[PDB]
DNA sequence: TCGATCGATCGAT
DNA sequence: ATCGATCGATCGATTTTTTTTTTTTT
């Protein structure tokens, strides 16, 4: 039989890294080490150490696979064997990697066949897991059935002479869904790929397959680097007939590299709390106790800009932490909160979110104007697909956990706008009219992009006037800080001079005190700390709140005081300390009245 | 790949490119014998030259592409649907519907059911296909309101993330635009500037480049001259090589290869003079009701800069360029000095 | 569908017309068969078939054609010698030209130009590019005119015609369609009125309440051959060389005192450009022509026929050949007068920009006004045309604008 | 018209 | 002379889809 030198050729590539594999060290039993304990049946490997040690089974694994493919698990169990006390449920899930070469769909033909060629896609109209007894044990109905024979074929098929006796061989024994073989698959279609865009011809379709392991670690919007086993697959083909049919084209593989969707979260290889999470200690411990750190954290994000450094200060803020305490079931309790901009005519309103949604992560921006109305909710359906009324999405609430900010603040209509008067602070959405009664949550903060009425600021009428819209949303907003245009030269050829330093390709940008990624990093270890309040300005910020309010003697109240206590708390987790000091209080306090003298007239 | 030259090629297309007549010559070349308002064409080969490649492989910051659109309007008279598709009939990645031509989910999106797989699937968009393409666009004011919000996420973002019931997407898609817009009536109304004549915002109207106003030759003088020449055009019914020659196929890689092989660059050149006229070139804040000056231009003028310093293959900036990028925008705007 | 009974709808019956007879018939063609009658077993399911219910069918072996085939119509117009005699019998154009629905007076200058567009006849390749030769006009004005009068009988005088109104189709009875075939079987597109008219003329009336989209569909035609459909939406591919007769009516009211074009019509000003001539039909108070014409159409019913003892009207069935044998001329062009027929659209576009604000006036003017004297020319058959040769021409265009001047 | 049913039949043993 | 395998006469079991008229929401 033809496999048999594979056999004894992955015999010895386990008898080598039954041995060492790499420097005396082992890459490909400590997978198997971790899978001891449950056996979930997959272990990848990469196919350039076949090109290392084993000298090119390449040719020799390549085009003959599938008729292979079988045998590598049994070369498995004969690993898995060697060391533990081993039964045969031992199985082969294979994610392979590390291939060279890396194809389309155009160049497949009936000599394609048994291959690992690497392709890439989209995923669109994905389907469900759909199990499967693959196997069971069928045989006559004397006495004689326990077989666990090759019943797993493709083409399924009951009939089963006998093993022991000689009796019937069409009355089959019954079935066996007990003690036996299952396992787990899905099936997608993906589209003709973006990575290579032809002419002419369609999207053509393939039909496409994935294992147990590889099921729901791959979704809708992503390009890929699959395995390339095209299969014979078990009207209008009105060729030639025979016997001692017509089939169509079909695909499966069993790899995958997902990419251009991830991230991980945040695990100086030291000490800490976990793994990675803050390793970084040696600097962090500076990072939390330099006395001009504010100054140098405000100038870190923002080289490539100028202009005021008010909002350079502030916007950490929408960044930075809320409270997450623990409290009894009163009720929610908010972390995050709104922040707004207005602006003449292009002073970079929009570069400072265009960025802001590449600075972090889960928090993607668009607009809503760019589509219908279904920025708050999905495609509102009315013709027959499943059940003629499905909206269950949008795009506001695919920022969960992470904010989704908007362009053109004013000119979207009193829908989505009304709506969000309601969803910002009781963060709890719903409708009717195709709702099973919906009950939906966002989460999230915001930033705006207003623009005033004549694209001016003449100061000539309030500012409720000088935007003329509905009242009461404006006091939610808790800080503004508008930029002003005015008409000086200095400031436009330092902004020019800023453009010398964008395009002398070296050096076209200023020099820097601290890099991004300690301070991407010092941030999201900011937040788990549990603050603690047990301070004089805890016990007095009554009498804060009460001057801020002789101030306002001469709109009003206690939604701002909320923000207050979570602005000072929030420039608290900036000193990555619990335990709520009274200076905190006297900054938000400054902020709070530059805000609302800044609304002054 | 597949086009890939000879370096015999070189000499002529280099030979070409050593006389300032180049500027010219080109602008004159790409109609068949239309011999008025070449004054324009000289900046349609600013997007044939299909503009600079400024990479972003740095910092990843600001996606500051050389963002080139620029579009022209006036009556219907004027050869504009005609212009354009011979036009598609000169861009490689020709393609042309127009204003109620098709839908934003009639350029995007052409989410439908296929008894090929037999399947419901997410699908096909139009623009995505043209990436760093054209698009010539005509009669763009009869559009509904849903689209023409969403060019405003390509022109100002240069992006696409797009999200239904089945897939979320983040694809890439971004070209140069080119359209021919024309308004309610037959005629631009004089005292009525494009300020309001044309359907658009009070500050997005002129949020493009620069629209090289157009409109038919007032003038019956003119009409002679080609109703004679463009008819014996047809009655000799072939062509002749004069003075601006006209090359078979060898000027078309003067405009495919110079792509690729260059990346203009700025010494010292294209900065200074408003750099220092800035004081009287931003006294803007006089008008009412108006539009006029702001501090976007100079992004769009190092952008027509270094493409008029890519023609002449100038690899570092042109300083000439920046005279007649002036030129090209004093031209067209202070035409509502009122 | 002449006797179908009172009450009732048109039948059928199939066709196995075997042999060599095959390629004996075409879609149109009022055809005369013999055969035999005959019975059909579809032999199938004993239950709904095997009900002895005798789904029949025909059989034949001769197919003479009497209406529209080989037989009645010759040439199967350029017979010379049969038609000589006839043909130097006379020698006049307005004899031709009143003899098209001669039951009423009036609209003179109307049915020339119409009959213009049944010949027609300029054809080349110059410069690879194609040049189309069907026009396309319009009716516009409708308190009174016998607007679906001309419609209704120049379709049925104009070889391969058809007519449909605004609400009697949608948009895939105009375009082509799917069914299957009893032949194959294979689903194949048929299409509209619009698509088999083409090589003649497909008569529209009331083109305003025709559909929305619908006017995109009328656009398509001004880029001639090019039918372009999203049915299957892949390529829809078709090559209709159809003219168009227009006819629409106005909206409440005509002409109001401060209403102007596209302000008193709701149609598409960019459908409007793309004709060669439009056509407005305006009737005011005229004190003695309405007895005129009420004498010109009471004489339609007393008898029938209207011309009395004034000018010799002639037979349909002559003017068939007689249009046909002008057609294979295809000129040259003067040049000793190209020299002028810009000077003469020199005029042409001063007069009409002496004001600021009248209707347009278009570029494509010239590539028009050579597309009429060559067809005009081809009813003299000669490749002279002349210097008032165009000297119609020049005052039909001048005339299909300007007309609310009195 | 297609399929298994059942009963009969022809060499082995 | 007993019994299993193959042949062949005998039995019963399958064959319904493309427009329209109200309805909710943009
Ligand atoms: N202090 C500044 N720092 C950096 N860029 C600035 C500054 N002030 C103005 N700008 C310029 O102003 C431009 C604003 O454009 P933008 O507001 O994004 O357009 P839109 O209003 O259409 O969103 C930016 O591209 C930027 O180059
Ligand atoms: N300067 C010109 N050169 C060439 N053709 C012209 C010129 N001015 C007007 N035209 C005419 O304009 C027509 C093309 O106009 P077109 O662009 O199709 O109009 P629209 O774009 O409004 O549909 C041609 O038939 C041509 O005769
Ligand atoms: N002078 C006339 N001579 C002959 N028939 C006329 C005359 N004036 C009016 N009619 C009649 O007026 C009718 C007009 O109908 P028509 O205008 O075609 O309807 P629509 O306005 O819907 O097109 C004709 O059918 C014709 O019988």
């Amino acid at each position: 039989v033809k496999d048999e030198v594979g056999i004894r050729a992955q015999k010895l590539f386990q008898d080598f890294l039954e041995e060492f594999k790499e420097d005396g060290e082992i890459k490909y039993t400590r997978p198997a080490a971790s899978l001891e304990s449950p056996d979930r049946c997959t272990l990848e490997v990469s196919f350039e150490d076949v090109e290392k040690y084993d000298q090119n089974l390449a040719t020799a694994i390549i085009e003959e696979y599938y008729h292979i493919y079988p045998f590598l698990c049994q070369s498995v169990s004969n690993y898995v064997k060697d060391r533990i006390g081993l039964k045969t449920q031992k199985d082969c899930y294979v994610a392979f990697t590390e291939v060279p070469t890396r194809h389309k769909v155009r160049d497949l033909t009936t000599s394609k066949i048994g291959t690992l060629i690497r392709i890439s896609g989209q995923v669109v109209r994905t389907h469900p897991v759909h199990p499967e007894l693959v196997s069971g044990v069928f045989m006559c109905l004397d006495c004689q059935t326990e077989i666990r024979n090759v019943e797993q074929q493709f083409k399924f098929t009951n009939p089963t002479i006998c093993r022991n006796p000689v009796c019937s061989n069409r009355k089959r024994f019954m079935l066996d869904v007990e003690k036996s073989l299952f396992l787990d698959f899905q099936k997608i279609r993906i589209q003709e790929t973006q990575a290579e865009l032809p002419r002419g011809c369609i999207p053509r379709a393939v039909e496409i397959i994935l294992r147990s392991e590889l099921v729901e670690t791959v979704q809708a919007g992503d390009r890929y680097d699959f395995t390339g086993t095209l299969i014979v697959v078990p009207l209008a083909g009105v060729g030639t007939r025979a016997e001692n049919l017509n089939y169509r084209m079909a695909f499966l593989a069993c790899s995958v590299q997902a990419t251009t969707a991830r991230f991980g979260g945040t695990d100086t290889a030291e000490d800490m709390k976990k793994q990675m999470t803050d390793a970084e200690w040696h600097k962090i411990y500076e990072m939390s106790k330099d006395r001009n750190l504010y100054q140098n954290l405000i100038s870190s994000l923002f080289p490539s800009i100028y202009g005021n450094d008010e909002v350079k200060r502030g916007i950490l803020l929408q960044q930075f932490g809320g409270v997450a305490k623990t409290t009894t079931e009163k009720t929610s309790l908010r972390g995050d909160i709104n922040v707004c901009i207005v602006g003449d005519p292009s002073t970079a309103k929009s570069q400072f979110l265009k960025q802001v949604s590449d600075f972090s992560p889960r928090a993607i921006y668009t607009s809503g104007k760019a589509s219908s109305a279904a920025g708050l909710t999905a495609a509102v359906v009315r013709d027959e697909e499943s059940f003629d009324f499905v909206i269950e999405a949008g795009a506001l609430m695919l920022a969960d956990n992470g904010i989704c900010c908007i362009d053109e603040f004013d000119k979207m209509d009193q829908r989505d706008q009304v709506a969000i008067h309601e969803a910002m602070e009781q963060q709890t959405i719903s409708i009717a009219r195709a709702g099973v009664r919906a009950t939906l949550n966002a989460r999230t903060s915001i930033l705006a992009a207003a623009n005033p009425i004549n694209g001016r600021y003449d100061r000539s009428k309030s500012l409720q006037q000088n935007i003329q819209l509905s009242a009461p949303i404006m006091s939610r907003f808790d800080l503004f800080f508008i930029l002003v245009d005015e008409c000086n030269e200095v400031v436009d050829y330092a902004i020019a001079r800023k453009i010398v330093d964008l395009h002398s390709n070296i050096e076209e940008s200023v020099e820097r005190a601290y890099t991004r990624e300690e301070v991407l990093r010092y941030v999201t270890f900011a937040r788990q700390f549990k603050p603690v309040i047990s301070q004089e300005a805890g016990h007095m910020l009554v009498e804060n709140y009460g001057h801020l309010r002789q101030r306002d003697t001469g709109r009003i109240t206690v939604r701002q005081l909320e923000s207050m206590i979570r602005l000072s708390e929030a420039m608290a987790k900036l000193e990555c300390s619990n335990r709520v000091l009274e200076r905190h209080v006297k900054e938000a306090f400054r902020l709070l009245n530059k805000s609302i003298i800044r609304v002054e007239q | 790949k597949d086009h890939i030259f000879p370096p015999e090629r070189v000499e002529l297309l280099q030979l070409l490119a050593k006389k300032p007549d180049i500027y010219d010559r080109l602008a004159r070349a790409i109609a068949p014998s239309i011999y008025e308002n070449d004054d324009i064409k000289k900046g349609i080969l600013l997007q044939l030259f299909g503009g600079t490649k400024k990479k972003h492989a740095t910092l990843g910051r600001q996606n500051f592409r050389s963002e080139i659109h620029l579009l022209l309007c006036g009556d219907p008279g004027t050869s504009k649907s005609q212009m354009l598709q011979y036009v598609f009939n000169l861009v490689p990645r020709s393609q042309y519907t127009s204003g109620r031509g098709s839908s934003a989910v009639g350029l995007t999106a052409y989410v439908t059911k296929d008894p090929e797989t037999r399947q419901l699937v997410l699908q096909t968009g139009a623009l995505v296909l043209a990436d760093n393409g054209v698009c010539c666009i005509d009669e763009f004011d009869k559009m509904n309101d849903s689209t023409r919000s969403v060019l405003h996420e390509v022109m100002e973002q240069q992006t696409l993330s797009i999200a239904k019931a089945g897939i979320i997407c983040q694809l890439n898609a971004r070209t140069s635009i080119l359209a021919a817009a024309n308004p309610a009536e037959s005629q631009w109304n004089k005292r009525k500037n494009i300020i309001d004549n044309v359907q658009l915002p009070h500050t997005l109207l002129s949020r493009f480049d620069l629209i090289f106003l157009v409109l038919d030759p007032q003038d019956e003088i003119f009409d002679k001259r080609l109703a004679s020449h463009l008819v014996s055009l047809y009655y000799v019914t072939r062509h002749e090589e004069e003075d601006t020659m006209f090359d078979m196929s060898v000027l078309r890689d003067y405009i495919a290869y110079a792509r690729e092989h260059l990346s203009p660059t700025l010494s010292d050149e294209a900065q200074q003079r408003l750099i220092q006229a800035y004081v009287d070139m931003r006294k803007v804040g006089a008008g009412r009701g108006q539009i006029s000056a702001y501090p976007r231009q100079l992004e769009s003028l190092i952008r027509l800069s270094e493409a008029h310093a890519k023609v002449r293959l100038s690899n570092q900036v042109e300083l000439l360029d920046v005279e007649e990028a002036w030129r090209l925008h004093r031209e067209a705007l202070k035409q509502s000095a009122t | 569908s002449d006797q179908v009974p009172v009450g009732h709808i048109p039948r059928s019956m199939t066709i196995m017309c075997r042999g060599e007879v095959t390629r004996m018939a075409q879609p149109g063609d009022h055809i005369v068969v013999s055969g035999v009658f005959l019975p059909l077993m579809r032999t199938g399911f004993a239950q709904m078939i095997q009900g002895l219910l005798s789904e029949t069918f025909l059989q034949a072996h001769r197919i003479i054609c009497i209406n529209k085939n080989d037989e009645i119509s010759d040439k199967d117009a350029e017979l010379t010698p049969e038609e000589l005699e006839e043909l130097a019998q006379d020698d006049f154009y307005e004899r031709l030209a009143t003899s098209l629905a001669p039951e009423i007076y009036g609209h003179l200058d109307v049915k020339k130009a119409l009959l213009l567009l049944l010949v027609g006849g300029v054809d080349k390749r110059p410069d690879g590019m194609k040049i189309r030769g069907n026009i396309n006009i319009c009716l516009m004005g409708d308190p009174g005119v016998a607007k679906s009068q001309l419609l209704g009988y120049i379709s049925r005088l104009a070889v391969r015609s058809q007519y449909t109104t605004g609400r009697g189709s949608s948009g895939v009875g105009l375009t082509a369609a799917v069914m299957k075939d009893p032949l194959t079987g294979e689903m194949t597109l048929e299409g509209g009125a619009l698509v088999l008219a083409d090589q003649g003329v497909c008569c529209i009336d009331e083109f305003d309440k025709m559909a929305d989209q619908d006017r995109t569909a009328i656009h398509e035609v001004m880029e001639q051959q090019t039918i372009s459909i999203a049915k299957a939406g892949i390529m829809t591919t078709l090559n209709a060389r159809v003219s168009i007769l227009a006819a629409a009516n106005p909206a409440f009211g005509r002409y109001n005192p401060r209403r102007t074009v596209e302000q008193n019509i709701q149609l598409p000003a960019a459908l409007l450009s793309r004709f060669d001539l439009l056509w407005l039909i305006q009737d005011k108070p005229d004190r003695d022509n309405d007895l005129r014409l009420a004498k010109h159409i009471t004489y339609v019913h007393s008898h029938s026929k209207q011309p009395p003892t004034r000018v010799k009207a002639l037979d349909m069935n002559l003017m068939r050949r007689y249009i046909n044998l002008c057609k294979r001329k295809n000129p040259t062009i003067p040049d000793e007068l190209t020299d002028y027929i810009v000077g003469a659209y020199v005029e042409l576009r001063r007069e009409a920009r002496n004001q600021k604000d009248m209707t347009f006036t278009s570029a494509r003017n010239l590539l028009g006004i050579l597309r009429l004297s060559t067809a005009l020319a081809r009813l003299r058959l000669s490749d002279s045309v002349e210097k008032d040769d165009v000297a119609e021409a020049l005052r039909l265009l001048e005339m299909s604008k300007d007309s609310l001047n009195q």
